[PDB]
């Protein structure tokens, strides 16, 4: 059933790239699974490219992150976007884990990823299943682009020579 | 017009002055105009409270030397805008308005695009709320958050034109 | 609970990708949950271990926190071939419960002789979960401990 | 442009060396590829022909009215137009930029009949101007209402002479500005114009791009 | 297909030679495939770096004497052996040249309008058509990379293949011509007839941007 999915990118010629064949032999209930993760991948990626871009132009909130013991949002964006995560609070970090956690388990019991491949209900844009196919295809491979362009970017800010077009 | 969206809370159908009961078949552009109202009143709202602890990063202009950081909260923001920036403001306001959203159809006053709904704008590529409860629910909470953003703004415009902030004192 | 197994957890249920139990005996899949098993409670054992020795080391005096470095500081010949005498027993009487015809198979018990509920796969699956996190928490303690020289208590 | 260059030249006709004929244009099509070359085949002879003709008046005498006028006149009429002011420049372009835009309103040209020129439209076509927001006397082509009484047959003999007369003009402004700057390129020339800034290049003499 | 290898060698050198290869590439397997598609792989990879070395010659001939793009970039670096041209070239440069190449030769695999892959029954060296399908590319370019102006386009099949066997031809000798010219700025007294030509070089010439291992100890 993987030949159905939607992941079948022109840029591999419009078939399944699986050439390790890492789902010839997986079943449904893991094979929306396994979708459901990459789609979760792509959401993340996504939202921590932009993240990314935002700390390494510099933006920053304007105010204290963490009254008792100083830490402004200044101080995070000036020590760079990877130095500056441990400059964040160690109950800050807890804190947004915990809303992400309670957001996850909301999620998880309302729509399972062995039931629901990565489908949390959201409204949605359109009507018309090719439109949405198409649409589909383009948050896949925007994902994608985020899973290789974040790592791209934590590789370049640990490890200077790598990733030659790097901007900051 | 008593039964339709926005006559959903504590006072039910509210017209004092009766605009909907002297002329109920202009129900349809006062409609659009509050939605419009409410719309651009939620963006300013927003716009008011962010500005205050987010700022861009740069320069605005690179030529009038003028920062992101530098155009202090309200007004005077808009005040030290160069004057390109100003025009292209409004450019992307008429195009956005004339051509894209286009919220009147009709040669000079403007009733309402063909048997759409008062605010239908966009189209096609928009989240169409199916579940008949849900698209009502969610077109009473826009209505009615477009209202609330009017009265803030309101409010925040008549602070900013008396101080130099939108906070009213003893904030 | 599939293939009369116990498992299939919320977050992600029948995880068998690479269709490891695919057309497979039942013999390799009584096989596969003795190593599950047995793997889960030996970490269990691992991370509770590290982690009240990191603090409470009482029984030789100062003894280091770093887990290889314990393993090796102390512990005469005697005491490590004391510990592989007591689980080599235990491992024998592994193979003897293997060797039965009534082979539930990470089971000592023997629980095929009394009445199960629902609540029994219930704690069954409590105790394979709870051996699936100490088995990624044992391996990245011992990963740690190599690559700072503090144990789970310390780094912190 | 089809094969029909037999009728503006024999001999030659249909030269084409880069082919041009058939490289789809945006991916509009073969005949919109045809529609699009002819359109500046004679939009840049209409510039040039009027700018060769336009030199050859600019360099003796000046209109005598004030802005545009008592600068230098035995200089390179390419820096006549670096010595205009700053407005001047902008609305030389501006007004240009009316008429490309106004020519281009495809609900204009099917006023008259006609059609945007690659999309089935006659090449060089500039509408008659009379839909207009606000009335004006005086048209661009034929302003005195005089020569569209002309039989089809001096239109089309026109049209071809229109052609012939711009490919020799292109050459003819081209080469002539190529005078001005490196000198000694037309030996044929060679006794007119200084100076080396670029023609290319309408705003130099005001500020820079970057 | 080891039949239509002969085939496509009685026109290479008449009769005078042949299906000539001493250890045998033809006949295999590879990665795990068929006879068929090893040998449309040896195809295209030999069409490949005939057509690259080709170009590389020209411009071998071009860069060595003298001819160069005036610009902005390329004025600033003044030289003369190739090879330290393309050392003293900027990172992003090089970086720039190696992934526009790796775009079109990912396009060249993508086979969305010709049905066969080289491999799997299409022609070797088959770079398909930008225009072919102008719903399947990111944004529109014109001018395909071959045949930009459609110069053949209509011209018949013997002119084609007579083509493909020139080309063939032509790009071997250029294979031997630049790997001349490479060992000439690597090994002097090597490849006679060019000694008094090309400049000593030295910075493993088979690996761009950084230098320094080179094959010293031979
Ligand atoms: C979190 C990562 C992740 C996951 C789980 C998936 C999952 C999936 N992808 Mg996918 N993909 C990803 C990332 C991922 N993708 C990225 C980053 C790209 C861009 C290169 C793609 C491009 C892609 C294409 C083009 C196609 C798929 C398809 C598929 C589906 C079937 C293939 C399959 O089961 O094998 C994937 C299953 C896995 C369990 C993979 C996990 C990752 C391995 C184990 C680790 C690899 C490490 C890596 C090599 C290190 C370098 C990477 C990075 C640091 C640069 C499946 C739902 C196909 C599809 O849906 O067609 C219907 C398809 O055609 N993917
Ligand atoms: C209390 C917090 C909390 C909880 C309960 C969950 C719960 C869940 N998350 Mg989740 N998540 C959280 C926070 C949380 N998340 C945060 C803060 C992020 C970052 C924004 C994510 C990012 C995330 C992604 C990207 C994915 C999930 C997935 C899942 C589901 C399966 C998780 C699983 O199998 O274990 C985890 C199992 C593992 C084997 C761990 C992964 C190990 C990889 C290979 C290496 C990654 C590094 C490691 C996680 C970090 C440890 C420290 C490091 C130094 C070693 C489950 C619903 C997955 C899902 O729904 O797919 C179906 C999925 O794809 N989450
Ligand atoms: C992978 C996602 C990710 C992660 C882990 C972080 C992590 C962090 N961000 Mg950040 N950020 C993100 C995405 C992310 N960001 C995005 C997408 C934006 C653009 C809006 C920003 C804009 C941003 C600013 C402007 C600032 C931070 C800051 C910070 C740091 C302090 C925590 C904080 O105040 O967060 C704030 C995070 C947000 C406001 C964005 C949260 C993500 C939104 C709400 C989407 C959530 C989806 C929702 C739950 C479900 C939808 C369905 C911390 C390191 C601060 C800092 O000191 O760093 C310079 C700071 O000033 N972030
Ligand atoms: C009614 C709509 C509206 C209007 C007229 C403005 C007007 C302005 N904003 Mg603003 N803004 C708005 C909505 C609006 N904002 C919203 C909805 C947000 C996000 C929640 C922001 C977030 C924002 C930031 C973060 C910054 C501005 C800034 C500015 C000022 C100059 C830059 C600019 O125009 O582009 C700003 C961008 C937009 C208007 C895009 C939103 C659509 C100007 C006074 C900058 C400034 O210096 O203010 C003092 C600045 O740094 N805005
Ligand atoms: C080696 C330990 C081990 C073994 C033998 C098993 C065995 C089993 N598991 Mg299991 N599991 C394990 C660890 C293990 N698990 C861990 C750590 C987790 C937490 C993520 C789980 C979570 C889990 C779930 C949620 C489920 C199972 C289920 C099953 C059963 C059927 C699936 C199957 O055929 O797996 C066969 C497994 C193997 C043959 C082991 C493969 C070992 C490979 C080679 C490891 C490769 C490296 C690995 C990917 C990463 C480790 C390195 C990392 C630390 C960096 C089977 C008895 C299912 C079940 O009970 O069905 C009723 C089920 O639903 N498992
Ligand atoms: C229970 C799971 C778990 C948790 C909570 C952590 C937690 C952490 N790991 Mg980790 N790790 C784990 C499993 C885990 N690890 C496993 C299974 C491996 C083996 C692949 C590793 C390998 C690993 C490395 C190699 C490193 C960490 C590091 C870290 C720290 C950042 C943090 C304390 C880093 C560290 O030492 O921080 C001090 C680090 O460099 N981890
Ligand atoms: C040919 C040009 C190539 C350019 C490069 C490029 O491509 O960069 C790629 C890249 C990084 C990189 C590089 C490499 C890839 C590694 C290559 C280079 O290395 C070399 C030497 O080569 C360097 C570098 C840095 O360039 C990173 C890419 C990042 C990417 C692609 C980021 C997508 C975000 C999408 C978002 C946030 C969507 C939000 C959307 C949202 C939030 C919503 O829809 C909200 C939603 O409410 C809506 C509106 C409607 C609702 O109903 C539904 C919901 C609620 C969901
Ligand atoms: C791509 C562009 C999308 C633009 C649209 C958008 O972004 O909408 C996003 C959206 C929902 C949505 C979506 C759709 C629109 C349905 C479709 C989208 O998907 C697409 C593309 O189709 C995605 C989705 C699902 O998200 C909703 C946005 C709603 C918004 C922004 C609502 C502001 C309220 C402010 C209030 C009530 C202020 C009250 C102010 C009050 C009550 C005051 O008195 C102010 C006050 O100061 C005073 C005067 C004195 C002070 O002392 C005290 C305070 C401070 C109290
Ligand atoms: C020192 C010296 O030399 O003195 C010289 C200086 C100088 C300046 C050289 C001289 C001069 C005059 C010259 C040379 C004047 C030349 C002016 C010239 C030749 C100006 C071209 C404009 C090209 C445009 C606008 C292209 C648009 C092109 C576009 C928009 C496209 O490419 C679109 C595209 O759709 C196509 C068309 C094909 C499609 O399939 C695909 C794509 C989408 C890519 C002199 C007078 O001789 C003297
Ligand atoms: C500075 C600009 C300029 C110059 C120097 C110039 C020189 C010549 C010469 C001398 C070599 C000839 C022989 C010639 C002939 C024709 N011209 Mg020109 N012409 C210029 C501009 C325009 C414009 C703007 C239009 C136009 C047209 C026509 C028509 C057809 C009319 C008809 O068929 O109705 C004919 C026959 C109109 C058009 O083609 O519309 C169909 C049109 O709108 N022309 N034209
Ligand atoms: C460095 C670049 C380069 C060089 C120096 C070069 C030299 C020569 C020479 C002179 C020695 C000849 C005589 C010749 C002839 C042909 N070339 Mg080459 N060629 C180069 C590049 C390409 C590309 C990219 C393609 C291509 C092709 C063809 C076809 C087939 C046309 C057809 O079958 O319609 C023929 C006849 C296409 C292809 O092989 O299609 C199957 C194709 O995609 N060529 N080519």
């Amino acid at each position: 059933a993987v030949t159905d999915l939607v992941g079948a990118s022109t840029e591999v010629s419009n078939k399944v790239w699986d050439p390790l064949k890492l789902s010839e032999n997986m079943d449904e209930s893991n094979l929306k699974l396994v979708r459901a993760a990459e789609l979760k991948h792509c959401r993340v990626a996504m939202l921590a490219t932009v993240g990314w871009l935002w700390t390494a132009t510099g933006t920053h909130f304007e105010g204290m992150l963490s009254t008792s013991s100083g830490v402004s949002f200044a101080d995070v964006a000036a020590a760079g976007p990877l130095l500056g995560a441990a400059k964040v609070p160690a109950a800050g970090i807890w804190q947004m884990i915990a809303a992400i956690g309670a957001l996850e388990v909301y999620w998880e019991n309302k729509y399972p990823a062995a039931e629901c491949g990565g489908d949390f209900g959201v409204p949605r844009v359109t009507q018309d299943p090719a439109k949405f196919k198409e649409i589909q295809l383009a948050e896949l491979k925007n994902g994608r682009l985020a899973m290789i362009g974040i790592i791209s970017f934590a590789c370049a800010e640990a490890i200077p020579g790598s990733v030659p077009f790097y901007p900051f | 017009v008593e039964t339709e969206l926005g006559a959903t809370g504590p006072l039910g159908y509210w017209d004092p002055f009766g605009f909907s009961v002297r002329n109920p078949e202009r129900f349809n552009r006062y409609r659009a105009v509050e939605l419009k109202h409410g719309r651009i009143a939620m963006a300013a709202t927003t716009g008011y409270m962010v500005q205050s602890f987010l700022r861009w990063p740069g320069y605005l202009s690179t030529s009038a030397n003028i920062k992101f950081a530098d155009l202090p909260n309200g007004i005077a923001a808009f005040k030290a805008i160069p004057p390109a920036g100003l025009f292209q403001i409004l450019l992307f306001i008429g195009a956005m308005e004339a051509f894209t959203w286009r919220y009147y159809e009709g040669p000079w006053p403007g009733k309402v695009p063909e048997g759409k709904a008062p605010g239908d704008v966009a189209g096609d590529l928009w989240v169409r709320y199916t579940d008949p409860e849900e698209k009502a629910f969610k077109l009473n909470a826009e209505i009615n958050n477009g209202r609330a953003a009017m009265m803030g703004s309101l409010g925040m415009l008549m602070h900013d034109h008396i101080l130099g902030t939108w906070v009213p004192p003893g904030f | 609970k599939v293939n009369g197994m116990v498992g299939d957890c919320k977050p992600l249920g029948y995880f068998d990708p690479l269709g490891f139990s695919k057309d497979a005996s039942p013999e390799t899949m009584a096989k596969f949950r003795e190593a599950e098993l047995k793997h889960g409670r030996v970490a269990m054992l691992a991370c509770a271990g590290m982690i009240t020795a990191d603090k409470f080391h009482p029984l030789f005096g100062g003894k280091l926190s770093s887990n290889p470095l314990l393993a090796i500081t102390q512990v005469p010949k005697l005491g490590l071939l004391q510990i592989l005498l007591f689980i080599g027993f235990m491992e024998v009487f592994g193979i003897l419960n293997s060797r039965r015809p009534d082979y539930e198979p990470g089971n000592f018990l023997g629980t095929s002789q009394w009445e199960t509920t629902p609540t029994w796969d219930a704690y069954q699956l409590r105790e394979l979960n709870n051996g699936r996190l100490a088995m990624f928490g044992a391996i990245g303690m011992l990963t740690h401990a190599y690559i700072t020289g503090k144990g789970p208590l310390e780094l912190l | 442009l089809p094969e029909l260059s037999k009728k503006l030249n024999p001999v030659l006709g249909y030269w084409d060396p880069l082919n041009l004929a058939e490289l789809n244009f945006w991916g509009a099509g073969d005949d919109a590829t045809v529609g699009f070359l002819r359109h500046a085949e004679i939009k840049h002879g209409r510039v040039a022909m009027a700018a060769f003709v336009g030199y050859c008046v600019q360099s003796n005498v000046h209109f005598p009215w004030a802005p545009f006028n008592s600068i230098p006149t035995n200089i390179a009429p390419a820096e006549q137009w670096a010595q205009l002011p700053e407005a001047a420049k902008w609305q030389i372009i501006l007004f240009v930029g009316f008429l490309e835009v106004y020519s281009e309103h495809s609900f204009i040209l099917e006023k008259y009949g006609q059609k945007h020129y690659m999309k089935g439209g006659k090449p060089g076509f500039f509408p008659d101007f009379d839909t207009m927001v606000h009335p004006v006397p005086l048209n661009l082509w034929d302003p005195l209402k005089a020569y569209k009484g002309a039989s089809a047959e001096r239109k089309a003999d026109g049209l071809l002479k229109e052609v012939n007369n711009g490919r020799l003009a292109m050459i003819g402004i081209m080469g002539f500005c190529a005078e001005a700057r490196v000198p000694g390129a037309v030996p044929a020339l060679s006794n007119i114009a200084h100076y080396a800034g670029d023609p290319m290049a309408p705003f130099a003499a005001n500020f820079h791009l970057p | 297909e080891s039949l239509s290898d002969l085939k496509t060698l009685a026109t290479g050198l008449n009769p005078v030679v042949g299906y000539w290869d001493p250890l045998k590439l033809g006949e295999a397997e590879f990665w795990d495939n068929t006879n068929e598609e090893t040998i449309g792989w040896l195809r295209h990879a030999e069409i490949k770096h005939g057509r690259v070395a080709m170009a590389g010659f020209v411009g071998f001939i071009v860069q060595a004497n003298g001819i160069k793009f005036p610009w902005a970039p390329f004025n600033a670096i003044t030289s003369t052996s190739p090879p330290e041209q393309w050392d003293q070239l900027p990172d992003a440069a090089k970086w720039q040249i190696i992934l526009g190449v790796g775009f079109l030769e990912w396009w060249s695999e993508i086979r969305v309008d010709g049905t066969p892959h080289y491999m799997k029954g299409g022609k070797p060296g088959y770079v398909p058509d930008f225009d072919a399908t102008p719903d399947q590319l990111p944004h529109w370019v014109g001018l395909n990379l071959y045949d930009p102006l459609k110069w053949s386009k209509g011209a018949s099949a013997e002119k084609k293949q007579k083509g493909l066997l020139t080309e063939l031809n032509n790009g071997r000798l250029a294979m031997l011509g630049i790997m001349g010219f490479v060992s000439e700025a690597k090994v002097p007294g090597s490849v006679p007839l060019l000694k008094g030509l090309v400049a000593p070089y030295t910075g493993e010439v088979m690996a761009p941007f950084a230098t320094d291992i080179d094959w010293s100890s031979w």
